[PDB]
RNA sequence: CCCGCAGAAGAAGCACCGGCUAACUCCGUGCCAGCAGCCGCGGUAAUACGGAGGGUGCAAGCGUUAAUCGGAAUUACUGGGCGUAAAGCGCACGCAGGCGGUUUGUUAAGUCAGAUGUGAAAUCCCCGGGCUCAACCUGGGAACUGCAUCUGAUACUGGCAA
RNA sequence: UAGCUAGUAGGUGGGGUAACGGCUCACCUAGGCGACGAUCCCUAGCUGGUCUGAGAGGAUGACCAGCCACACUGGAACUGA
């Protein structure tokens, strides 16, 4: 299948582009404790489809600006 | 302690300073020498200890101990310096290498002659 | 251009040649794709002297890789029916 | 079954109106070389009088140690005062790789090969009690089988 | 490379007979053995735990004629090899050519066996060998070459080997100076006096 | 405030053994019963119940062989401040394999000895010497 | 590399020696001259200083030096502490953050299990082999505790349920 | 060192590039980054490995091998795959 990544939106106030955080629950190399680490990506989308505070699926694709190589696939669970 | 505290601020290793700032991990270093003189040590000893201020090549100004009975150092005369505290003269933390350069060997030594820079009899 | 050639390993006056598939531009000892047997000129008549994996040679020479002066003769030395 | 030996001898002072009077303390550990150990302290005015006084206490103050062939059963701690003491079973090769005081007690006990390290303070008296605490503590598979009332093979295998 | 000093001085310090000054006569009684290491031989040594290890190490060194740097290398090899570390230390020492040449009887002393190896006399599997440290593998045939065979130093030295215990692991022809090293030596076969355990203690710390 | 319930269970056992106490009541749970069963099945605890409908109180009954207690020592490994998940080959063996390590694996809670043979790893809950 | 020449012939130091740490005495000197890695040695009977012998330890190297790790559980994840030894903020409230009682259902992020990829070759590690032997050299093996990728296991932890 | 950033962050019109794209214009939107440490400051080639350690680690990056960078200093483009 296509190698997508789930993630919650941080902001969408840029016209046809969305910044999305990807929470990843990796463990600490030394101390062994599980940390909640973040990965803020820039992502493309046609129109202002997705708002602030909602889960989104994202695909790796062609680099369509300075940053912002990732692109939207679909929305799952809209904003509250 | 507390595994979360350590994630937030890890264990800082104690960066222990070097005893001998001769710099760049150097075995020995040349010195032009100024003021050769006699100094008294700390409490239980009592003596007239032979010592000289060493103007090192890199820029430092230190005191080095003149180990052995008698010496040829005076006013100037270029000498070589090795690491090693005397543990009596407070301040002095280097040793002159006897034999090398203008610093000659000790006169009439037999036992232990690499220390104190003397050839075979 | 990929080429099958010796690598020259081992001590002074005691060479040992790792026949190897490498690029033309890269060095003798340096980069390669995969080593393919060896050669020892100071072996003499004993158990082992020279070994050369002929199956991997078909993958490279069949495609488009040259064989050097020394390695071409070791294919003659190992023979097809002798 | 003697296998007695001395760990440490240490002179100690009292202080009285006249001046100071010195005595000596011994520290001897004895064992049969087959699962009995016993430290004895003892103290006397003269040095050789102390070691006899120590050895006599050591013989009486003996502890049994259930050990496998010529080694320990399982890795074992044994704290006492300021000495931590850890020691591991180890295999049929090797020897007693442990510190002095901690290895006098081990060799006369009859353990032929173990790993061992004295953490904390390494006071010869307290490390010897630290080991013997750990060796007394050390339970065998026959003890553990009977304690739970299951089976010697079902636990082990 | 070698000791080349007073050799029977080494036996008095160590106490026991080291087979350094063994030679033609059987027993010496010619040094005040045991009670005269040096000027201060009557001084009873207190002798610590590090002492007894180092006295044991130097004894095994001075018997076999090996130096600390080479002797340490045997320990490193011994630790990596299978079995027991102590048994391998001495099994490697006994496999030396100058030691096997001594055990065959081609040399009254081990220094004579070392020199006889070094002097192009000793030959094994049809190949001449000069190295005293040569590790003699199982199933071999050490021998003397035809030029140096039946010279005056070897014939007198072979008659000494009849008084000796004679190892079970190796065999000697005696007529044509031809030896045969068969198996590796076992602990129980040789010595029964020099302790290995204490020499394993010295190098593990 | 009562963050780890499982560690609290293992203290009531350890402290109950120290007092030479016969029984040990506590608030029950799914995982409490799973662990307490694994302890019973090998033979540290001698029987247990889960008496109650609305507010269930799981009580254990601690074993004693001599004057000494049966549980020599017992400690939480995978506490909530630091979870410890071990792989099949990397599973521990407590006391060189004569004490057990309770380990929550994907086919229910079980001993480390059972987890090796079953062919899977998991969250190591406690060591029981 | 293989044979012939001669004749022990051309070929041994240098640390150390009060304890730690394998190894003793005589002189000279007298808190002076000097040793000192740590403790510490000398004030007229120095085992520590200088000399000598005597020893001990290494030896084609030996000491000193600088440099890293070790011992140091003396930054402690494995593996330390905080009443009096260094160390509980003067005491509260509290957002972010860390952690969270108990019971079913569902996802599988964590976790676990297998899957294929791949971790360049070298060294490092075993079974071998060629240097007269080793050192070196080299053939194969595992190792390369990797990181990704589909498939499941759902106890535990998280997500979402009521 | 706690705030930094105006081709700065996007979108399109044009433009270039072997090719994706503020790589470069013209406009349009006024954002983007940062306590999961931006910015600034000091130091530094990176890795396979090496060294030490029981191992975790700590140190390290001479020698062989891969990658990057640089060529009297600072620019610039040409010629060609
Ligand atoms: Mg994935
Ligand atoms: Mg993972
Ligand atoms: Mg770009
Ligand atoms: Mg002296
Ligand atoms: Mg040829
Ligand atoms: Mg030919
Ligand atoms: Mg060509
Ligand atoms: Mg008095
Ligand atoms: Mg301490
Ligand atoms: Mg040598
Ligand atoms: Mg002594
Ligand atoms: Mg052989
Ligand atoms: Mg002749
Ligand atoms: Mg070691
Ligand atoms: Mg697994
Ligand atoms: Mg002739
Ligand atoms: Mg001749
Ligand atoms: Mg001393
Ligand atoms: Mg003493
Ligand atoms: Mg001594
Ligand atoms: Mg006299
Ligand atoms: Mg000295
Ligand atoms: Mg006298
Ligand atoms: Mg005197
Ligand atoms: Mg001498
Ligand atoms: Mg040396
Ligand atoms: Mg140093
Ligand atoms: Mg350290
Ligand atoms: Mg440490
Ligand atoms: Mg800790
Ligand atoms: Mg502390
Ligand atoms: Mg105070
Ligand atoms: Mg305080
Ligand atoms: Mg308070
Ligand atoms: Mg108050
Ligand atoms: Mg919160
Ligand atoms: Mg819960
Ligand atoms: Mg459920
Ligand atoms: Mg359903
Ligand atoms: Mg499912
Ligand atoms: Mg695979
Ligand atoms: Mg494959
Ligand atoms: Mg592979
Ligand atoms: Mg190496
Ligand atoms: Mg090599
Ligand atoms: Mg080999
Ligand atoms: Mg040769
Ligand atoms: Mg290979
Ligand atoms: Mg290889
Ligand atoms: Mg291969
Ligand atoms: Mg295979
Ligand atoms: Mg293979
Ligand atoms: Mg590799
Ligand atoms: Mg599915
Ligand atoms: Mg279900
Ligand atoms: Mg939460
Ligand atoms: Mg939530
Ligand atoms: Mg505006
Ligand atoms: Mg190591
Ligand atoms: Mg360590
Ligand atoms: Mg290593
Ligand atoms: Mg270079
Ligand atoms: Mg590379
Ligand atoms: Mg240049
Ligand atoms: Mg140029
Ligand atoms: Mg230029």
């Amino acid at each position: 299948k296509i190698r997508t990544l789930q993630g919650r939106v941080v902001s969408d106030k840029m016209e046809k582009s969305i910044v999305v955080a990807i929470e990843r629950f990796v463990k600490h190399p030394i101390y062994g404790k599980f940390i909640k680490r973040t990965t803020k990506l820039h992502v493309h989308d046609e129109n202002n489809e997705c708002g602030i505070g909602d889960v989104v699926e994202i695909r790796e694709c062609r680099p369509l600006s300075k940053t912002k190589s990732w692109t939207l696939v679909r929305v799952v669970e809209k904003a509250v | 302690a507390t595994v979360n505290q350590l994630v937030r601020k890890p264990r800082a290793r104690k960066v222990a300073k070097s005893n001998v700032p001769a710099l760049e991990a150097c075995p020995q270093k040349r010195g032009v020498c100024t003021r050769v003189y006699t100094t008294t040590p700390k409490k239980p000893n009592s003596a007239l200890r032979k010592v000289c201020r060493v103007r090192l090549t890199n820029g430092f100004e230190v005191t080095s101990y003149i180990g052995g009975e008698g010496h040829n150092l005076q006013e100037h005369s270029v000498i070589l310096i090795r690491g090693g505290r005397v543990k009596d003269l407070p301040g002095v933390r280097y040793h002159t290498v006897r034999g090398a350069l203008d610093c000659s060997g000790v006169k009439d030594r037999k036992q232990a002659r690499s220390k104190y820079g003397v050839k075979r009899p | 251009m990929v080429t099958i050639r010796l690598a020259r390993h081992g001590a002074k006056k005691r060479p040992f040649y790792q026949v190897v598939v490498a690029d033309s531009r890269n060095a003798r000892n340096g980069r390669f794709i995969e080593r393919v047997g060896f050669f020892n000129p100071i072996a003499s008549e004993k158990e082992e002297g020279t070994r050369l994996d002929l199956d991997r040679i078909a993958h490279w020479v069949g495609q488009g890789a040259t064989i050097s002066d020394r390695v071409a003769a070791l294919i003659k030395e190992v023979n097809k029916a002798a | 079954e003697l296998q007695e030996k001395l760990i440490a001898v240490n002179r100690v002072s009292k202080t009285v109106k006249g001046g100071r009077i010195f005595s000596f303390t011994a520290l001897t550990v004895v064992g049969d070389g087959n699962g009995r150990v016993g430290f004895g302290y003892g103290k006397a005015r003269e040095v050789p009088a102390a070691i006899q006084k120590a050895m006599e206490k050591a013989r009486r103050n003996m502890i049994n140690v259930a050990l496998n062939n010529g080694t320990l059963q399982h890795p074992v701690k044994g704290v006492h005062t300021g000495s931590r003491v850890f020691m591991q079973p180890a295999s049929e090769g090797t020897g007693i790789i442990a510190g002095g005081a901690m290895r006098a007690v081990l060799e006369v006990a009859g353990v032929h090969n173990v790993l061992a390290k004295a953490y904390g303070s390494t006071n010869p008296i307290n490390v010897v009690r630290a080991t013997i605490d750990g060796l007394e503590n050390m339970n065998s598979p026959e003890m553990v089988a009977a304690k739970r009332g299951k089976s010697v093979e079902e636990i082990l295998g | 490379a070698r000791y080349l000093g007073p050799k029977l001085k080494l036996s008095r310090r160590e106490g026991t007979d080291l087979f350094l000054k063994s030679g033609v006569r059987a027993i010496d009684t010619k040094c005040k053995i045991e009670q005269a290491p040096g000027q201060h031989g009557a001084r009873k040594p207190r002798l610590s735990d590090y002492g007894v290890q180092l006295r044991e190490k130097q004894k095994v060194r001075r018997i076999y004629g090996v130096l600390e740097r080479q002797f340490r290398n045997y320990y490193k090899e011994a630790a990596r090899l299978k079995g027991n570390t102590g048994e391998n230390l001495l099994a490697l020492l006994e496999g030396r050519l100058d030691n096997v040449v001594y055990r065959m009887g081609f040399g009254a002393t081990r220094a004579e066996a070392r020199q006889l190896v070094s002097h192009k006399a000793i030959m094994v599997n049809g190949r001449v060998v000069n190295i005293a440290s040569y590790q003699v593998s199982p199933n071999d045939v050490v021998s003397i070459r035809e030029k140096a065979k039946k010279q005056s130093r070897v014939k007198a030295a072979l008659e000494l080997a009849e008084q000796r215990e004679k190892p079970t692991w190796l065999e000697v022809d005696a007529g044509k100076m031809e030896g045969t090293f068969k198996r590796k030596p076992e602990r129980s076969d040789l010595s029964a006096d020099i302790n290995e355990h204490l020499i394993v203690e010295l190098y593990s710390k | 405030s009562m963050q780890d319930p499982i560690a609290d269970m293992l203290t009531r056992i350890r402290n109950g053994q120290a007092a030479n106490k016969a029984a040990v009541t506590m608030p029950s749970s799914k995982l409490k019963v799973a662990i307490a069963n694994v302890l019973k099945e090998e033979g540290f605890i001698e029987d247990f119940k889960v008496e109650g409908d609305t507010k269930p109180e799981l009580e254990l009954t601690l074993k004693y062989f001599q004057g000494k207690a049966v549980v020599e020592s017992i400690q939480r490994v995978s506490r909530p401040g630091l979870r410890i998940y071990k792989r099949k080959d990397e599973l521990p063996k407590v006391m060189a394999g004569l004490g057990i390590a309770v380990v929550s694996t994907s086919k229910g809670v079980m001993t480390d000895r059972a987890a090796r043979q079953a062919g899977l790893g998991g969250e190591i809950i406690c060591y029981v010497a």
